[PDB]
């Protein structure tokens, strides 16, 4: 299988990249042309951040992280089930059972964190009711 | 196909991730996990639909939809395949990265001129690519809607001229325009239907209801295709 | 600025007008005057054009730069500043830029030449025909910039040009014509403080043994400001500049600890020295492949040539203006291109200069 | 012009000024690209793409994930240069000069009318030859699950 | 203090360090270098960590936002994503109003109204109207009376347009956003065809309405009201029952009846929590007491409540101006009082009474009784009120104007504690925020 | 100074008139109505009175450092 | 124990997205309609002969000007936009010989 | 319902003596913040500066007798304080705050229009 016809278009996309860059850098009009006030850098008003126009200056949940720390097990248990596709078949049964097994005993991860509920954000720091008790005398 | 993928992954969480403002900054956390998590989601797929043709070559899958269509058998994972792809691009209902009642332009908040257009031309690089793949895994691909169809209009040309083998390029593109433009069609229609969904009902929605489906026919179709003789071969 | 810039209500001019103000001195006052700002679009213009539309003097402001005329209206109230469009190889449009004026500045000018105007008919040219086009329209007073080194026998071109165009308006206007000569100007998107600024300065040590006295833009413009009110500085030379003597390769040093910018200096470009015969062949080939104005072969000889004071000419203490030193002004106009934030003080910019030239 | 020389350089002088964890993340993927454009051509085409399916797509943008997290707070030329120069004198990884300047080839042969790919032999021994070795490893993907949740969960 | 801060286990008494070499005060200058000689415990409970106090995470959901469908600064101090402290910081629409009221007239006082609450006009002029003929001890004829009630329902079908598609815009909606701003087009054409202007239309008045309604009005009422019910139906079709609908608004800005009624919040954000009071059945005014309609009341008092219930207004709105185009009377249209109405036009000409009080009612106005009053309607908001002072001259003394959005937006803080960023947009589209009445 | 009560209960409305001076301070009413926190903010704002026991008393509609009580 | 539907029908509404397929056939029967856009400049929105638009001073069909000078509408303009200054004419007429409407004061108001 | 960020209750003092502590507390809550004041609104002058006018705003009420102005002029001494803090005033307010600024003689005014 021949792939010099591949690599001419991985190079043609590398030379497109330098010329999306570059066609802006030489079609703008000059700074002077338009409003003369300043370039980018010194016009720091311009070179800054948008907050909806009022100036200003991550504790993120644990469950967000858990998501993203799972990622990586879990993906993990997919990417090693790519030998398994190319061989479906001439590994007959046996490669069949050993699969199943493969994906049992990372289900019973799936059982343990989905019992914990540990990707759930949810709220202990609000969302309180309380009973108005009388304490009579 | 799918490593390509994950780097533009990677290409995106960049942006937010070099730049100070809040807006911007804010759509690196919530983009990176929206990603990841349907990125399981959409690998599985494909390798499902590898899994019937045992074959992880494009040309391959295609061509072993000659005799069905994989939305006949695989049904719910064109579903899913198509949920996951909206998820990849970013696009609504999926639209919480780039939501300009939430966090304005997203990424593109301090984004403009040419850096946003070579952004904004890859979520279209994207959709486009996404509606065809969506064709190739599960409408064929380039496979005519009839052969007869396909068989009269080509006995009009003579297969010793050039002439013939424009007229089937055309035809053979012409089908997956036809099918790839359906989904691309689909993305601006599901746009113009759907509320946005919120994203922490978001990510437990891959994980907790899609990924349990998406092992399970992962258990279920090489369990099908053993108890009838049928594992797949690459001819 | 102030509260009112003047020190009477009633103004006579050479021409027998008289101008009578209305109001406090704000928005709503007036002064009676009409002034002509030349080039009012370029960096000096745009402080002198504020100025007077602040106290309600109707100013006319030629322009040939479209966009860039429309920043100027939000200083004057409605009516006050006006726009004609002019082109100085046009003499129609400057005589209807001078026809209802009271007052002519000119502050058109160039150290660059173009494909369309040269240095001699930019400062010699336009300056002229300007003065000759005010004293037939019945101005009573024309006011005139130059550089700070004008002197006709100067082997600079800009130096030949800007000395040779004082004595071209007196000979045009006559000899009630007013010129200003400031030093170099600092100020906020200041040509002076950009190029100390800039990063990849190619030739640095070329360029920066010039030695200059920094001035105020703002007093420049408060300057001439007391200079078009004030009928007893007609005829006069005012030659502008701070008092402490500042060099190129002084402040673009002293700039370097404020940005705060070990290997980087030297691998970001920084410092780019250059043999000479290369700077001269360089600038010369980007006067006709580059667009845009370019460090060219005339600005070269001018960093061999330092600031020179005309002292038969006048300074701030005329005009009762205690003149200021960049020591208090060079940190904020440097905070644009600048835990605590460091702030430095008229000490602080003082030790900082210690330190640039101790080994 | 083996130009795989030049891409190194140019990561060799970055790793030697990184200073906040940006640019130390960027070596990471600035190292990773090397190593699979080198096996793309050349050696395996197949473990160049497992590479960046498992790598980039895996294990890279959690690094940047957590970075965003953790924090964002906060040499000279001669000696550089110097030590990229001294670096890159001497880059024979061994000491066989023939193994090293004698090239070699093999023989092809048509008794292999079964031609499938490598992937087809990895899953084929994987799931039969060394099926413990695949059992063990989804025997430690599990305690990773179990893992991340002890450590990191709060209550 | 301000810029940093600094037991469960036994007071477990040590004395006597001593190593196998020797005590430890005689390595105790050297025992600095050595820090497994550290007596100082790092997971001790009174461990001395001087921290600085950090800010929370201070995002400005500032004015150029479109969920800021006015000019709004909210400032959000929140613990992760979960809200702990909103601070709204109103007044960037602040053009004294009433400061201005109080140096014109009655007649010229009225436009300041249709700008306070851009989008319910004609109801904001109603409440004005109301006021001033109750200080005025005059009564509306009875037409009239039916012609406020037809445009004060109008009014309402306009308003919840603009609010309920608005607000389902910021969730993610577009399209159902598109096709009522068409039946805007086609409500304000009513507005137009009667008044002269499509917005701020000067059309109820101290004593009635400018003028009589145009011949063949009624008759494009019906028209549009024939259909409309229909684009009430494909508005309900991609909201009400879609899944991802009900999961960005069910459980979402939880009221409850006693702090609704502790933070005033009335109209729609005091019946979705299950209270039934509506103030065109607790002091009817102009007509509202001849037409029969039903009010919707809620039982979870969240967004999904308040969105049923919006949608049951739409309903009947279109139940009671149907009513108003099968009653309407014939008969004068203001009062017959021209003292306090200016005389029509063709008298002026012809009759000397009517050009002196034409003039002395242009320019001079009309005295109001001296006294005070406190008018509310059913603004299609919630409550709104005047408070308006008379002194017996021609010039109000004091105009005081409760808006339902400054009250609702008091309770953001109340009610937005412990929720995320994208359940903040859902409590202020649900508030229906108009900031010219925040900010009056 | 004027308040106005609405009862849910029984249909009805009910002012209630107490006076103030410039310098004199009026009880705030914040601990009964949690719907007076932003209506004493605005009159103070409007008329400079002084609120006694108002939780955070501040402008809400003058820009920041307004000088002078536009309403007196 | 009391919902109605069987456990599969509520899954199969829930699998099969029911109401959000209704939800897109309902949005694509808009496709197949007429729009509403009307080609401005080209074509213009319905007028009343009540609208408010620009202001315009008027004639008597012999050409004398109709205003008298009067001063009404200055002191009804809500905004103050109006500015007349009037004496009389050269021949005796009550005519005005300043008349001022400040169109970025007017708030179009027809007062 | 909670209060924003260093809000205080506002309560009317009774006693002369009481509010001097408080008076003087606060001084130093202005002078401990001078630093970030410059650093969060960017002025241009060090905080020395700072320190100098908020100590002369404090003495120009200083010599007040009667009771009833001491509290108001207190509770807007709290006001302008919690403003500053929690930047809710922007930067253009600031710098003219500290931007600002012998009287002409008679003939001067006379010259010139007076007042
Ligand atoms: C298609 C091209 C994509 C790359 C475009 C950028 C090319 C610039 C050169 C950087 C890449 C060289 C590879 C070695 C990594 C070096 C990263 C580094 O040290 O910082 C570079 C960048 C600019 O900062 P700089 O001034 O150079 O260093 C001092 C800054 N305090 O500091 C920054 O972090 C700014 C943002 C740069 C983010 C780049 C992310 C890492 C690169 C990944 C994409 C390319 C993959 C590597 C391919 C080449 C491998 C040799
Ligand atoms: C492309 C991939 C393939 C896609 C197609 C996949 C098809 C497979 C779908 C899997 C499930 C198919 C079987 C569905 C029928 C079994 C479930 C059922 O019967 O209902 C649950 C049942 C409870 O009965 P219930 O419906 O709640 O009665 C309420 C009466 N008012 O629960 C019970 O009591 C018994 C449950 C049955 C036990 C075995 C399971
Ligand atoms: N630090 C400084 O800036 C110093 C400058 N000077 C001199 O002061 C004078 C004013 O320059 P400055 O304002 O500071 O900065 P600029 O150089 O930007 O001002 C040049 C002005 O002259 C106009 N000009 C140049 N050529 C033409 C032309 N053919 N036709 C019409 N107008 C033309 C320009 O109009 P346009 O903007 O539309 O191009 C511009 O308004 C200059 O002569 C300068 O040499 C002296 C000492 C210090
Ligand atoms: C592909 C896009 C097609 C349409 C856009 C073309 C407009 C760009 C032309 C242009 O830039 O022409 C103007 C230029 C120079 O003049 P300037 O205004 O300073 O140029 C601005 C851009 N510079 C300063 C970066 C060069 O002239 C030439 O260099 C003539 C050859
Ligand atoms: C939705 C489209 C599904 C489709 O087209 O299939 C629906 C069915 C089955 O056809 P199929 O097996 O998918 O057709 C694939 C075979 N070809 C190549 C002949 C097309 O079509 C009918 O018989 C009608
Ligand atoms: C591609 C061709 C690039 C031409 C640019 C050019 O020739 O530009 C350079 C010259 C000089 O004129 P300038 O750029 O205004 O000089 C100002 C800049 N200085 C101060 C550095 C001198 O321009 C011309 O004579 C343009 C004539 C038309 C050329 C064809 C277009
Ligand atoms: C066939 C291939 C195309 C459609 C694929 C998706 C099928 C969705 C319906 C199954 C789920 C379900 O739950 O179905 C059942 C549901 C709900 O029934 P119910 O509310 O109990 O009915 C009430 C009681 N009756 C049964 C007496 C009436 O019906 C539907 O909502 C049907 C939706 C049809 C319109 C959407 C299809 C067109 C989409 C675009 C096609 C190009
Ligand atoms: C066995 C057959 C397998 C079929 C596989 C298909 C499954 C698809 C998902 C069904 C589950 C579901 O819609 O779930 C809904 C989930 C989470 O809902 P939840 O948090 O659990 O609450 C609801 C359930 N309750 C009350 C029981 C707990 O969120 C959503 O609204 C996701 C909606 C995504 C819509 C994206 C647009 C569609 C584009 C494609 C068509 C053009
Ligand atoms: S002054 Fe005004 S109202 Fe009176 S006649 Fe003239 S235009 Fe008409
Ligand atoms: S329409 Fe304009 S000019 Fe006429 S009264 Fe109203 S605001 Fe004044």
């Amino acid at each position: 299988m021949l792939q010099d016809l591949f690599n001419n278009y991985v190079i043609l996309v590398g030379i497109l990249g330098l010329i999306f860059l570059g066609v802006n850098y030489f079609i703008v009009e000059s700074p002077r042309m338009d409003e003369n006030n300043g370039n980018i850098s010194d016009y720091i008003e311009k070179s800054g951040p948008f907050e909806c126009g009022f100036s200003s200056f991550n504790p993120i949940p644990i469950a967000f992280i858990l998501v993203a720390l799972l990622f990586l097990p879990f993906d993990l248990e997919v990417s090693s089930m790519l030998p398994y596709i190319v061989s479906i078949y001439s590994v007959g049964i046996y490669g069949l059972i050993i699969f199943i097994l493969f994906l049992l005993i990372l289900i019973v991860g799936f059982i343990y964190e989905f019992n914990t509920k540990s990707l759930s954000i949810t709220t202990i720091l609000h969302k309180k009711n309380k009973a108005l008790v009388k304490n009579l005398y | 196909l799918l490593a390509s993928g994950s780097i533009g992954v990677f290409g995106t969480v960049i942006v937010g991730w070099m730049s100070n403002s809040k807006y911007t900054v804010l759509a690196t956390v919530r983009t990176t996990a929206q990603l990841i998590s349907y990125e399981l989601v959409l690998t599985t797929v494909v390798f499902i639909i590898a899994l019937i043709v045992s074959s992880l070559n494009i040309n391959v899958i295609i061509e072993s939809q000659y005799n069905i269509w994989y939305i006949i058998p695989f049904f719910p994972l064109c579903l899913i395949f198509f949920i996951s792809a909206l998820a990849e691009t970013a696009r609504p209902p999926f639209d919480n990265v780039e939501a300009e009642s939430e966090l304005v332009s997203g990424h593109m908040t301090e984004l403009s001129a040419s850096p946003f257009v070579i952004f904004f031309l890859s979520e279209y690089c994207s959709m486009v690519l996404m509606s065809t793949l969506t064709a190739i895994f599960f409408f064929g691909g380039y496979l005519p809607f009839s052969n007869t169809i396909h068989h009269l209009i080509l006995n009009l040309f003579d297969q010793h001229s050039i002439y013939y083998f424009i007229i089937e390029g055309i035809l053979l593109s012409g089908y997956l325009a036809i099918k790839a433009n359906f989904f691309m069609f689909s993305f601006v229609w599901i746009r113009a239907a759907a509320p946005r969904l919120r994203y922490d009902l978001l990510i437990l929605f891959c994980w907790y209801v899609l990924l349990p489906i998406v092992f399970a026919i992962v258990v279920f179709a090489p369990g099908i295709l053993y108890c009838f003789d049928a594992l797949p071969v690459i001819i | 600025v102030s509260t009112f810039p003047l020190k009477s209500d009633i103004n006579i001019t050479k021409s027998g007008k008289t101008l009578l103000s209305v109001g406090q001195g704000g928005r709503s006052s007036r002064t009676g005057f009409t002034a002509t700002v030349f080039g009012g679009t370029g960096f000096l213009g745009r402080v002198v054009v504020s100025k007077l539309a602040k106290h309600g003097t109707n100013v006319v402001v030629p322009f040939r730069n479209d966009r860039a005329r429309r920043q100027l209206k939000v200083n004057g109230d409605l009516g006050v500043v006006n726009f004609v469009e002019f082109d100085i190889r046009n003499l129609k449009s400057i005589e209807d830029s001078v026809k209802y004026s009271d007052i002519v500045i000119n502050l058109i000018g160039t150290e660059h030449f173009s494909k369309n105007f040269s240095i001699e008919d930019v400062n010699i040219g336009a300056a002229e025909r300007i003065a000759k086009a005010a004293k037939e329209a019945g101005v009573s007073r024309l006011i005139h910039v130059s550089s700070y080194n004008a002197n006709p026998s100067s082997s600079s071109d800009f130096y030949a040009t800007k000395g040779i165009g004082e004595q071209v308006v007196r000979d045009n206007f006559g000899p009630d014509a007013t010129i200003v000569r400031p030093a170099p100007m600092y100020f906020r998107n200041s040509p002076f403080l950009n190029e100390l600024l800039q990063i990849k300065a190619l030739g640095g040590n070329v360029i920066f043994k010039k030695e200059v006295y920094p001035v105020h833009a703002l007093q420049v413009g408060e300057a001439i400001e007391r200079i078009a009110f004030d009928d007893a500085t007609a005829g006069q030379t005012y030659e502008l500049f701070g008092k402490e003597r500042y060099s190129k390769k002084e402040l673009r040093e002293m700039i370097k600890h404020i940005i705060h910018i070990g290997y980087y200096p030297y691998s970001a470009g920084f410092y780019l020295p250059a043999p000479e015969p290369f700077l001269y062949a360089f600038a010369l080939i980007r006067q006709y492949i580059s667009s845009q104005p370019r460090f060219n072969v005339d600005q070269l000889k001018r960093s061999h040539i330092n600031q020179e004071i005309d002292q038969s000419a006048k300074t701030f203490t005329d005009l009762g203006m205690v003149p200021d030193e960049l020591s208090e002004y060079l940190y904020r106009y440097v905070k644009p291109h600048i835990q605590n934030r460091t702030v430095y003080s008229k000490e602080d910019i003082e030790k900082l200069r210690d330190y640039v030239n101790t080994p | 012009m083996n130009l795989e020389i030049l891409d190194l350089s140019i990561l060799g002088f970055y790793s030697l000024i990184s200073s906040n964890s940006f640019e130390s993340i960027a070596i990471l993927v600035a190292t990773i690209m090397p190593v699979i454009t080198e096996l793309w051509y050349n050696y395996s085409q197949l473990f160049a793409l497992l590479y960046t399916l498992i790598y980039v797509g895996a294990v890279v943008i959690l690094f940047v994930f957590i970075l965003s997290v953790i924090n964002e707070k906060e040499s000279g030329l001669f000696i550089l240069i110097l030590v990229l120069l001294l670096d890159d004198l001497d880059d024979n990884e061994s000491n066989d000069n023939d193994y090293n300047n004698v090239y070699i080839t093999d023989y092809a042969d048509w008794f292999n009318n079964y031609n499938e790919s490598d992937l087809s032999v990895i899953g084929n021994l994987l799931f039969t030859e060394y099926a413990l070795l695949l059992l063990i490893i989804s025997f430690i993907l599990l305690m990773s699950i179990i893992g991340l949740i002890l450590i990191v969960k709060k209550d | 203090n301000d810029f940093y801060d600094v037991n469960d286990f036994f007071p477990v008494q040590v004395d006597g360090i001593e190593s196998s070499l020797g005590k430890y005060e005689e390595f105790a200058k050297d025992a600095h270098e050595w820090e497994s000689w550290n007596l100082q415990n790092e997971d001790h409970p009174e461990y001395p960590v001087k921290r600085t106090k950090i800010r929370h995470f201070t995002l400005n959901f500032g004015p150029q936002h479109p969920a800021a469908h006015g000019v709004l600064r909210l400032i959000l101090e929140l613990h992760g994503e979960e809200i702990l402290r909103s601070d709204p910081h109103v007044g960037l629409l602040h053009r004294g109003t009433e400061k201005l009221i109080e140096s014109k007239t009655y007649m010229q006082a009225l436009p300041y109204f249709d700008r306070l609450d851009y989008v319910s006009m004609m109801t904001n002029e109603q409440v004005f109207s109301l006021a001033v003929e109750k200080l005025l001890n005059l009564e509306v004829p009875e037409r009239g009376q039916y012609i406020r009630t037809l445009f004060g329902e109008i009014t309402r079908v306009l308003n919840h347009l603009m609010s309920v598609l608005s607000h389902a815009m910021d969730v993610g909606a577009l399209t159902p956003f598109l096709w009522g701003f068409e039946e805007r087009e086609k409500l304000m054409e009513f507005y137009e065809r009667v008044s002269g202007a499509r917005l701020h239309s000067a059309y109820v008045r101290p004593g009635g309405v400018s003028q009589d309604l145009p011949a063949g009005l009624l008759d494009d009422i019906y028209m549009w009201a024939t259909q409309f019910g229909d684009r009430l139906d494909e508005t309900e079709e991609l909201l009400t029952d879609s899944r991802i609908w009900k999961q960005r608004t069910i459980g979402i800005g939880e009221v409850t009846a006693e702090d609704a009624l502790n933070y005033g919040l009335s109209g729609v954000m005091l019946r979705g929590s299950g209270v039934p009071f509506d103030i065109r059945k607790s002091q009817p005014y102009d007509a509202y007491d001849k037409v029969d309609f039903d009010i919707a009341v809620g039982t979870k008092g969240d967004c999904y409540d308040r969105y049923l219930i919006r949608m049951t207004e739409f309903r009947q709105s279109l139940r009671i101006i149907e009513q108003c185009c099968n009653q309407m009377p014939p008969g004068p249209v203001k009062v017959e009082d021209f003292k306090v109405a200016p005389p029509p036009r063709a008298l002026m000409k012809e009759d000397m009474e009517a050009l002196i009080h034409h003039f002395l009612l242009y320019t001079k106005g009309y005295a109001v009784p001296a006294g005070e009053t406190y008018t509310a309607i059913e603004a299609p908001k919630g409550e709104m009120a005047v408070y308006v002072v008379s002194d017996g001259s021609e010039r109000p003394y004091r105009c005081k104007i409760r808006a339902p959005g400054f009250a609702h937006l008091g309770a953001f803080d109340h009610i937005a504690r412990g929720h995320f960023l994208p359940d903040a947009v859902a409590i202020i589209g649900t508030m229906d925020l108009v900031f010219g009445e925040v900010d009056r | 100074v004027v308040y106005n009560l609405l009862s849910v209960r029984h249909n009805s409305r009910i002012r209630i008139k107490t006076y103030a001076s410039e310098v004199s301070p009026v009880p705030s009413v914040v601990p009964l109505f949690q719907g007076a926190n932003w209506f004493e903010r605005e009159t103070y704002d409007l008329f400079g009175i002084f609120f006694e026991g108002h939780p955070d008393l501040r402008r809400i509609m003058t820009d920041y450092g307004f000088q002078g009580h536009p309403l007196r | 124990e009391e919902s109605s539907e069987s456990a599969l029908s509520k899954a199969t509404k829930w699998y099969l997205l029911s109401e959000i397929f209704r939800g897109l056939y309902i949005t694509l029967e808009m496709y197949f309609r007429a729009p509403y856009t009307i080609y401005y400049p080209f074509e213009k929105g319905p007028v009343s002969p009540r609208f408010r638009g620009e202001h315009a001073l008027r004639r008597y069909p012999s050409g004398e000007e109709r205003c008298i000078a009067c001063k009404l509408c200055e002191a009804v303009c809500p905004a103050q936009a109006i500015t007349i200054e009037a004496e009389e004419r050269i021949d005796g007429s009550r005519r005005t010989y300043k008349y001022d409407i400040d169109m970025t004061k007017c708030i179009y108001c027809g007062y | 319902t909670n209060p924003t960020a260093f809000a205080q209750t506002t309560r009317y003092v009774k006693d002369s003596t009481e509010m001097r502590t408080l008076v003087l507390n606060l001084y130093r809550r202005y002078l401990r913040h001078s630093r970030g004041f410059v650093n969060n609104y960017n002025l241009d002058i060090p905080a020395s500066q700072v320190r100098t006018k908020i100590r002369q705003e404090f003495e120009r009420q200083r010599f007040v007798k009667d009771l009833p102005l001491k509290n108001v002029l207190y509770m807007k001494a709290q006001m302008e304080f919690q403003e500053l803090v929690n930047f809710w005033k922007q930067q253009c307010h600031v710098m003219q705050y500290f931007e600002s600024i012998k009287g002409d003689s008679f003939v001067q005014k006379f010259l010139k229009g007076a007042q």
